[PDB]
């Protein structure tokens, strides 16, 4: 005997996103093993922590990957990138490029700095992170009012920062730029603090290579999809 | 009592932390 | 009801409050309302991985100064707005006010205490209230679109306007707009009245409640304070018009965190 | 196997105010915590409970908040306002703003009065509900053979006066007024039962503020919606 | 995941008696109780028990509610009235106004008599059911060998009467008189046995009132909706 | 014997305060 239902309102429609499954049709059909197949990942995060490479500008818009630094002032120096996890730097890397297939990130960053000169070689760098209430630091003293740490450059090649995450929202949008709205925050920056020093028969410039990375902290909820690009 | 406007006998098939909104409260390379 | 007393202001009417190094005295108090029924815990922030600077005592003190003069002059519920934090924001705010700017992010709660004493022979009725969301202004913009000065004191007071449809703004008309206010429910809010008749003070805490658990003091203001007039002034031949109405606050535990390089403009 | 269903009659319907459920779309997406935000009210009726201000009007139809009086006679005085929670007066306030987006209310009223004067004043208000069967009152006398109490203006600033619901039904209709059809009810009147008296040096004049609020018996039932208005 | 229904060949239909429910609309909406009135009656057959008063003819058709008799010989007599529950008489009264809008009835019924005389009066009646077989009686004689009540008038003003239910079938249909049938069945008959004596000063003429009810028997169903009407 | 025309095995989905009608029997601020 029949059992009475009453039709809902919706009653032919497709849901995209929608959780639960539909029919068959080839079945009792097994699927060829694995078994000896090393190296499934299961969450993306676990990702979007090995740094790929933050790309630094120069004359060609020939963006290339290290800081570069010499002998002596800055300036407002050495560089500067904000966070603002859609940058010009961070997008083209992992973290970023995951980042970015999700609305919404919260958690602390870490940008990791290798020196690449000679080891006869010798500087001392400043490093910062000045959120957003007053504007981007115009000077080195104007910056260290700012987490930061002195990173003192010697046998121990590379350094590790982390950004945390000032932020009066639990969460942040993971960036789109329909403009600079309040949410977003960051700018990093880092000068040296004392010249980056070198004796005879050594080389006066050196490059140290920049790699972004999402720390013990890091996370990334919502998923989206973005903005069709088709490089160039 | 219930919910509000809401109230069948069978309650939610989906799964709450599908329907409504969770609600919270604050692999290796080797070497 | 309250204890036995008057023409004089007696004893169960004489409190006082002690807080960093300012210690407050009101004779003829009726009260003090700890609006919505919890004060502020030093909760940090949990939105920020940054172990804040806290309990400093400097800034947890009653700065005092003077809002407006009160005379027989004003028609009811015309008004005057204290937007805090923006009005302890620097200078006139002590520590606090310098610390404030050195950071990013505030949280903290209010303990207010308006006073405005006058005599016996004086009728009039003061209604003092502390409103989140609410409107300031002081202005309807210049030549380009949106909306004149949320951060300036009213130098002066504004008029009860004939409705609603809340000061909305670009050369228009029909209809309303989101900063309306029913001055006539303007009561839901935590408030105490002064009775020059019954009081001649009145004290009010506010927790804290945002959007999100800590703000930013440059583009918000959380919380705006308003004392503004329910039944004017009548003065007899004799007597001294010249109501001087005076407020000093207090905020309750601030918590600060997202430390920078002193925010730089006022205009 | 298909388990046979017998289509009812509407079957493609939308029910607006439906107590059911339906579909999904964006799932296991976990919501910004709040925590921090006391001040949360789960019932209305805890609103409608706070006085706000029936405004007592002046020849510019410039209603203002005050019942106000003096030296002496009445009249038939001082005021009168109904009790059809959908008066002139009670419309604005909350209770009756609250009472309004409900179909039926039951339970009693209460009016509260704040005297404003001089401490250096006296005065004495009889104050009176008075139920549907013969006509409003036209004198005191006339008056006092209902509900009231006679306040005496001294320290103690207000007053807190309460109208029963003095009803045939067990509800009342929160008014909409197609006329004034027999349910409701209510007329409050005051006067003052010896003059407001006050030495040499002090007003002749004296403002007292009204404030309406639903004590603890009022209850309002059956959900709807108003009168569509848009205001001045 | 989706439970595959077969669609029965209805699937669009509407059913006036359907014995199932349908969707709400305004739920946790509390009654107006009632409480204080007394008087709900479940069952209707508790209300065709009840006389009510079946109209006895005389020429203008103006039934009126007699039976009416005197000093002497009938006739064929005082009256005569079938049992057809849809007769002329019957109807009108609340029992075959009940019995109506039900399609069949069993049980007996009951005829109430009571006698409007004067008290220095005396009358004697005999009273019968006939069932169809043979005729319509055309004299007591013939009328007496049916159930019957010799009915002795005295202090004791009523008699209760009550014709079977002499049937076949297990029921009868409550009329329609699409012609006469087989089923319906009945006739009762009255007259008197010995004159209805008076002395002087006392009234030739006497009127006696009619009065129809269903016993401790009395069983309609199968509810229906006769035959639209509009009164005179 | 129930309700009237109204038999079905599975009775009401909804919940009764929700199909028929209850049926019935006559925050802070602080100082």
């Amino acid at each position: 005997s029949p059992i009475p239902v009453t039709v809902r309102e919706h009653k032919g429609c497709f849901y995209s996103t929608n959780p639960d499954t539909t029919v068959p049709i080839y079945g009792k059909t097994i699927s060829t093993p694995s078994d000896y197949m090393c190296g499934e990942f299961s969450d993306l995060l676990e990702l979007c922590k090995l740094p790929t490479f933050l790309g630094n500008p120069n004359t060609n818009n020939k963006r290339y990957p290290y800081f570069s630094a010499t002998n002596s002032v800055p300036a407002t120096s050495m560089v500067d990138y904000q966070v603002a996890l859609s940058c010009s730097c961070m997008a083209n890397s992992m973290l970023a490029a995951v980042a970015r297939n999700f609305n919404q990130y919260r958690g602390s960053l870490n940008f990791l700095f290798v020196f690449t000169g000679a080891a006869m070689v010798k500087g001392k760098f400043l490093i910062a992170y000045t959120p957003p209430g007053a504007g981007k630091p115009t000077t080195r003293d104007q910056a260290m009012q700012s987490t930061y740490a002195i990173w003192d450059l010697g046998l121990n090649s590379s350094f590790n920062f982390t950004a945390p995450f000032i932020s009066p929202t639990h969460y942040r949008q993971t960036s789109y730029t329909s403009p600079t709205i309040t949410s977003v925050d960051g700018w990093v920056t880092v000068w040296q603090l004392t010249p980056l020093t070198y004796p005879s028969g050594t080389p006066t410039n050196s490059d140290i290579l920049t790699l972004v990375s999402a720390g013990d902290d890091f996370t990334l909820r919502m998923p989206i999809s973005p903005t069709k690009w088709v490089p160039q | 009592n219930e919910s509000g406007n809401e109230g069948v006998i069978i309650n939610n098939f989906y799964s709450n932390q599908y329907q409504n909104s969770i609600d919270l409260s604050a692999l290796s390379n080797l070497l | 009801d309250q204890n036995t007393e008057e023409m004089e202001n007696l004893s169960d009417r004489v409190a006082s409050d002690k807080a960093g190094n300012s210690a407050t005295n009101t004779q003829s108090t009726v009260g003090r309302l700890c609006g919505y029924g919890k004060s502020h815990h030093g909760e940090h922030p949990a939105s920020c991985a940054d172990t804040a600077t806290d309990k400093v005592l400097a800034a947890e003190r009653y700065y005092t100064i003077d809002l407006a003069s009160w005379t027989t002059s004003q028609e009811a519920f015309s008004h005057i707005r204290i937007p805090l934090p923006h009005v302890l924001a620097g200078e006139d705010g002590g520590v606090f006010g310098a610390t404030l700017r050195r950071h990013y992010l505030c949280k903290t709660g209010w303990r207010v205490q308006v006073q405005c004493n006058a005599s016996q022979f004086h009728a009039g009725s003061l209604l003092v209230f502390m409103a989140p969301e609410f409107y300031t202004g002081k202005g309807t913009k210049t030549g380009t679109m949106e909306p004149s000065d949320p951060f300036t004191m009213d130098t002066e007071w504004r008029s009860p306007q004939g409705a609603p449809t809340g000061y909305r703004y670009d050369s228009r008309t029909g209809f309303f707009a989101t900063n309306h206010q029913n001055q006539w429910q303007w009561t839901v809010y935590p408030h105490q009245i002064l009775n020059l008749r019954t009081n001649t003070t009145v004290d009010l805490e506010v927790p804290y409640v945002n959007v999100a658990p800590s703000s930013s003091w440059t583009q918000h203001a959380n919380w705006t304070l308003v004392v503004a007039v329910l039944s004017p002034l009548q003065y007899a031949t004799g007597s001294s018009p010249d109501v001087q109405i005076t407020a000093s606050l207090q905020p309750v535990n601030p918590v600060f965190n997202g430390l920078r390089h002193e925010t730089v403009i006022a205009q």
